[PDB]
RNA sequence: GCCGUCCGGGGCACGUUUAACGAUCAACUUAGAACUGGUACGGACAAGGGGAAUCUGACUGUCUAAUUAAAACAUAGCAUUG
RNA sequence: UAUCUGGUUGAUCCUGCCAGUAGUCAUAUGCUUGUCUCAAAGAUUAAGCCAUGCAUGUCUAAGUAUAAGCAAUUUAUACAGUGAAACUGCGAAUGGCUCAUUAAAUCAGUUAUCGUUUAUUUGAUAGUAUACUUGGAUAACCGUGGUAAUUCUAGAGCUAAUACAUGCUUAAAAUCCCGACUGUUUGGAAGGGAUGUAUUUAUUAGAUAAAAAUUUGAUGAUUCAUAAUAACUUUUCGAAUCGCAUGGCCUUGUGCUGGCGAUGGUUCAUUCAAAUUUCUGCCCUAUCAACUUUCGAUGGUAGGAUAGUGGCCUACCAUGGUUUCAACGGGUAACGGGGAAUAAGGGUUCGAUUCCGGAGAGGGAGCCUGAGAAACGGCUACC
RNA sequence: CCGGUCCUGGACCCAGCCGAGCCUUUCCUUCUGGCCAGGACUUUUACUUUGAAAAAAUUAGAGUGUUCAAAGCAGGCCUUUGCUCGAAUAUAUUAGCAUGGAAUAAUAGAAUAGGACGUUAUGGUUCU
RNA sequence: CGGCACCUUACGAGAAAUCAAAGUCUUUGGGUUCUGGGGGGAGUAUGGUCGCAAGGCUGAAACUUAAAGGAAUUGACGGAAG
RNA sequence: CCCGUCGCUACUACCGAUUGAAUGGCUUAGUGAGGCCUCCGGAUUGGUUUAGGGAACCGAGAAGCUGGUCAAACUUGGUCAUUUAGAGGAAGUAAAAGUCGUAACAAGGUUUCCGUAGGUGAACCUGCGGAAGGAUCAU
């Protein structure tokens, strides 16, 4: 794994690491916390993966919804979906009955997920067809 | 579709107005201005279904053109000028200054004022930013721009307009047992004290109020107007009631003393 | 015409929608300015709001920035060498954003004596020679030779940058959106941006 | 003595599986794009017409050299007899 | 009013339906009809077709008046009252109608824009490094007309602007860059350039855990607001406008100054909006079990386009995405909701239709103008 | 019960019903300014309470002699160069939001200990 | 303790025949699967699917009809017994 | 009491050669109006405006042209869906109780019924294996 993959030099956009410096040879890195009391991992402040959709290293915001699921697929390149499971009332019955929505988010690489992990969610501006819900904290299952 | 709207129909109309259902079809649509179509009251509302000095529309347009209506010191052509809270609306042709100020009703009550306390207003602040050139200002909850604000003003602050000058005479910070009106919800109207500012980031701020007879209400932070330093200090004379809220048994049993 | 409605799109489940409405005005696309390298032709469009988009169809200048030295310039774009998205650009000498081109680098060159009083390329060539001495040989006050003298120690550049001056060009990435705002601007490439298209163009 | 390769030991250093890289050499296949022309182009050559049905023999195969190639004969399969 | 009654048998008790009974903002129809109040009404079938008329126009003291218009002589020989016609401005994107399409679509409640545009209203906001005030068009008008025909217009002669196109007038410093000369331990400097605001890049502020050997705003959060540096631009706009009053100072010159307003103008905020947007919720059908991915289906990188996010589109690259918790397909005599009828409770049925949201203007599609329309009492083409 | 009666109001007394707060080996986060305001941590739910929200019209419903009523949101005062009650209030209910409770029903934890506390435990490696 | 059953009673159930479950069901809720909604047309037509076929599984509608049916009572009848 | 062929009448649906017919939706392919963008073009019409006759060279700019883009519509083909014709064939129901018998109800005169398979004018008969809903709760 390598973070210049691409056909194009992947970078944070208006980081500037000016060559003529000290000999202090650390490329600069941008970060920040999203709020909510959620602790940015630390394989994004000291990390070198290049993510523009990364809640802490990229330029999305977290704003609106935050949601938990379950992980049940990790097969998409940055990206995963979660379970939610619900009951839903059926008046007349006085009972409940199951139901599920599948929600696709946006995982950074800062976090390691598999099938099966509790994941919460925040919600993001649309960075897909499908995608508006950007991985914030990974619980192992 | 396709453009803004320009009629409102009689049964749209917001409820507080209290317009009659079999007047007519329409509602006179409040005018883009310094406050909100939902939470303001046209000035052809005010003269002809409050104050009945006119009989119809027309009458209250031959008002208005006459230069006599002045909204906060400045006069006023427009019938469907939007008017709201704090707002001071002067008719020096019959010497009169009014205060639209919520009753416990939530309704806007007719509020007659001095000349004296007709020479200022409150603002809530909004929010507090820099502007071009690095000039801080302020934007009140009626729109207005006020530059060079005092460095300890923020927002939920209220602050106090010379309403002839437009700038401001001195603020009241946001803290606990500040004089507070409730301007949006169930609970418009009542007057009380902050209790205690309940903290919800990313959601919205509630605040618990305690009223004058030791009741308690929780409304959110935007339908929060300090009016005071303290209780029973308020800036502006209040309405009649004192933003009490009664029961409907206690309103019963004062109408029954008040009238026999 | 072009739309960006995502209606014409199937769900993410695959099944196909059904026709909701016309195709609205408030979700119009236009088509691609596929700006050129030449005299300058530059077309205005009337958005939304009635404000105002230019379309740069030909250019031949930009405002390019040496990001390492903090100075701007306004020089030639010699062609397109590089383009991560499609290399029929290359080939078209199309100009996008994050398009790779070459640029004079006579301005900067220009700066750069006048500023440090040193020479860039390093050819030994007898022009190259001629000329490092005449910049050399400037007449100067006492009190200039010691301000060029204080800019010394970092007037040394990196080699990949100073190799490039004796060719007349610099290697450089477009910045700005030529059919969005009209103008062809960018900065110079360094650091390991640049070993990183150096890699690429040379394969 | 020369200058190289043969064996082979001395350590400083160089390889630990980022050889994911360099050097040299090499066959015609496939896919895409631009341009171009009297819209031509499997440019000669080479090279299926197709469909809906009925009768009949299941099929491949065989015979009247020199007028009949067929539905005729054979056939696998089936059955009977000694 | 939480109710039942008749019908299978020779008679009986049941299951069970048929019939009876009452309501309907539920339609039709028959007979009948005196009074008062209130009041639905071409939805159903044909979003089938339409004769005719009307339904969207608009002027204040304050844009443009030599009407060869009317009126009066008046503070007026530049105009001055009133005022057709035209140019200019604004509106015509509201309203009204209908319910064809439409089944996670619309819609309802609830969110978001740190993802955008916004005429207008309301607040603020611009001294920026020929001027006693610039040009040349054009309408109305006049008079030559052409066509059978239209809200068709063509030659020719005029003439205006808040139309169109250009263009000066100004504070005080200060700062930065280049820098002849000069001092000569690195200082002083003549002279040149640059400063407002918009545009487009690149680079810097934008801090904030408490003692020892100078400032710095907001947010839950930003590369935010804002400022600075180097440049950039078929160079944005920093009033060549209009009405009423006519005041003050004398250095009495058409001297210098100045009062209330119209309209306009850049940016920010506000308001009226718009566009996308989170979560959950739709009727029947399995005689619909797999669907999507050529030619975007799910995701990544870069770009293009957009007001802006986004496979919205393109290039390259992965092989994903939905589904018995019913995907996908089909049906709907399906616009959704607030609601309506009936109802002991639980429910069943209806909702084209007075309010809200959506969609459409014979069927498609494409656009102009504009802040706003894929508009149809706008245009273009096809059927 | 007192009675304290112009139906009505107080400690004492009895019981009953709710809320508390401490102590019982004791859950109820934790620090700074000093219950409010400013930081650091936090098994996941379901359920239920309270609050806010769910447009107006409609429904239920308070007031009010439209001559009654359906309605309407009016109206009433000795007759007014004006005075003056009003235009309530409930219900919505799935989803989302804030909140109290911890029964009921799930869920996680310390078994190859990779477990918990040491607030100032002893050192070492780092980072700001 | 487990079975296959049986006899009596009816607290109880049922329309009754009868039933130790067919009880603990208007004093209506231990868990869960399948099936029925008057009689015919009809397990028919059509589509699907399985089968070599016979056929199996799934499975309507038009139309028609006031009963069809269950258990028991009295009688009549029996080429049933006493 | 009652069952089924056969015969007459009426109604309903079904199968059916006709590569039947008609209408509507979706779509492959071909052709393709028109707008928009782009590319040149340059009727005429102003002078950056220079020129001893005027040659320039600056701007605006119509028709038209090039290439794209959105794409109506038509033709052909496919498919889906909804109506509908049809010689003949085979049913069902209603009507009347017409012809033949008497299969069931009593031990219905051979107990009845179920599955299956043959046969037969028709009810039905027969074989094999079941059931009692039997005509035996029993030796
Ligand atoms: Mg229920
Ligand atoms: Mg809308
Ligand atoms: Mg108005
Ligand atoms: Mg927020
Ligand atoms: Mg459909
Ligand atoms: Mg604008
Ligand atoms: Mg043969
Ligand atoms: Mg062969
Ligand atoms: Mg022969
Ligand atoms: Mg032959
Ligand atoms: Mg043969
Ligand atoms: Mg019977
Ligand atoms: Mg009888
Ligand atoms: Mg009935
Ligand atoms: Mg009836
Ligand atoms: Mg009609
Ligand atoms: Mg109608
Ligand atoms: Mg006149
Ligand atoms: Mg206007
Ligand atoms: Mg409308
Ligand atoms: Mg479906
Ligand atoms: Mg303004
Ligand atoms: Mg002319
Ligand atoms: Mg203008
Ligand atoms: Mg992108
Ligand atoms: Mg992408
Ligand atoms: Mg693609
Ligand atoms: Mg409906
Ligand atoms: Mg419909
Ligand atoms: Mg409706
Ligand atoms: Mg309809
Ligand atoms: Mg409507
Ligand atoms: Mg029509
Ligand atoms: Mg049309
Ligand atoms: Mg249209
Ligand atoms: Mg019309
Ligand atoms: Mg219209
Ligand atoms: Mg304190
Ligand atoms: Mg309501
Ligand atoms: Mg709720
Ligand atoms: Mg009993
Ligand atoms: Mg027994
Ligand atoms: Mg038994
Ligand atoms: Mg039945
Ligand atoms: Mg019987
Ligand atoms: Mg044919
Ligand atoms: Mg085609
Ligand atoms: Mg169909
Ligand atoms: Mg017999
Ligand atoms: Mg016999
Ligand atoms: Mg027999
Ligand atoms: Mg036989």
């Amino acid at each position: 794994l390598t973070v210049q993959s691409e056909r194009a030099f992947q970078k944070q956009p208006h980081i500037f690491t000016n060559p003529k410096a000290k000999a202090n040879k650390k490329t600069k890195r941008w970060y920040k916390d999203v709020g909510l009391g959620f602790k940015t991992p630390k394989a994004a402040i000291e990390g070198s993966y290049i993510d523009k959709k990364c809640p802490f290293a990229g330029t999305v915001s977290i704003r609106g919804k935050i949601l938990t699921g379950t992980v049940v697929s990790t097969k998409m390149h940055r990206t995963i979906i979660i379970r939610r499971d619900y009951l839903h009332y059926v008046p007349k019955y006085n009972r409940y009955e199951k139901r599920h929505k599948n929600v696709a988010a946006h995982v950074s690489p800062a976090f390691r997920v598999e099938e099966g992990d509790v994941v919460t969610v925040g919600q993001c501006r649309p960075i897909s067809k499908t995608v508006r819900f950007n991985v914030l904290k990974v619980s192992a299952g | 579709a396709r453009g803004p709207k320009k009629h409102l129909k009689r049964l749209a109309a917001p409820s507080h107005w209290m317009l009659d259902k079999l007047s007519g079809t329409y509602a006179p649509r409040p005018s883009a201005g310094p406050h909100k179509l939902r939470e303001s009251l046209p000035l052809v509302v005010f003269l002809r279904n409050r104050l009945k000095y006119a009989l119809n529309g027309r009458e209250v347009k031959a008002i208005m053109m006459q230069q006599h209506v002045q909204v906060d010191g400045k006069v006023r052509t427009d019938t469907t000028y939007p008017a709201g809270f704090m707002d001071v609306i002067t008719l020096e042709a019959t010497n009169e200054h009014f205060r639209l100020v919520y009753d416990v009703k939530g309704k806007f009550a007719v509020h007659r004022i001095s000349a004296e306390e007709a020479a200022y207003k409150l603002g809530k602040v909004k929010k507090v930013q820099l502007g071009k050139k690095g000039v801080p200002y302020v934007v009140t909850h009626d729109g207005r721009t006020i530059r060079y604000p005092d460095p300890l003003i923020r927002a939920n602050d209220t602050v106090k307009i010379d309403l002839a000058t437009g700038k401001i005479d001195d603020f009241i910070k946001f803290d606990t047992g500040r004089l507070v009106m409730v301007t949006g919800g169930r609970n418009l109207g009542r007057v009380g004290v902050i209790v205690h500012r309940e903290k919800h980031e990313g959601g919205f701020d509630l605040v618990h109020i305690k009223d004058a007879l030791e009741n308690t209400f929780v409304t959110r932070l935007s339908n929060v107007f300090v009016i005071g330093t303290e209780a029973g200090k308020p800036w502006v004379s209040l309405p009649k009631g004192k933003g009490i809220k009664l029961s409907i048994s206690e309103e019963r049993d004062r109408r029954r003393a008040q009238q026999g | 015409g072009i739309s960006r409605d995502s209606r014409h799109k199937r769900s993410a489940t695959g099944a196909k929608r059904a026709q909701f409405r016309k195709k609205r005005k408030f979700e119009l696309g236009r088509q691609p300015a596929n700006t050129k390298i030449g005299p300058k032709r530059i077309h205005s469009v009337r958005t939304r709001g009635g404000n105002q988009k230019f379309r740069a169809l030909r250019v031949e200048t930009g405002n390019f920035s040496w990001g390492s030295e903090g100075v701007s310039r306004k020089t030639r774009i010699a062609g397109v060498v590089y383009h991560p998205s499609n290399n029929e650009l290359v080939r078209t000498n199309t100009l996008t954003k994050s398009a790779v081109v070459q640029i004079d680098a006579t301005p900067f060159r220009q700066w750069y004596e006048n500023h440090y009083g040193a020479t860039l390329g390093k050819k030994k060539g007898g022009a190259h020679a001629a000329h490092a001495a005449e910049v050399a040989d400037a007449k100067r006050s006492r009190k200039v030779e010691r301000k060029l003298a204080a800019r010394s120690g970092a007037a040394a550049i990196e080699s990949a940058v100073d190799s490039q001056f004796g060719s007349g060009r610099l290697y450089a990435v477009i910045s700005s959106r030529p059919g969005q705002s009209g103008r062809c601007d960018g900065y110079i490439l360094e650091g390991e941006e640049l070993a990183f298209y150096l890699r690429r163009l040379t394969a």
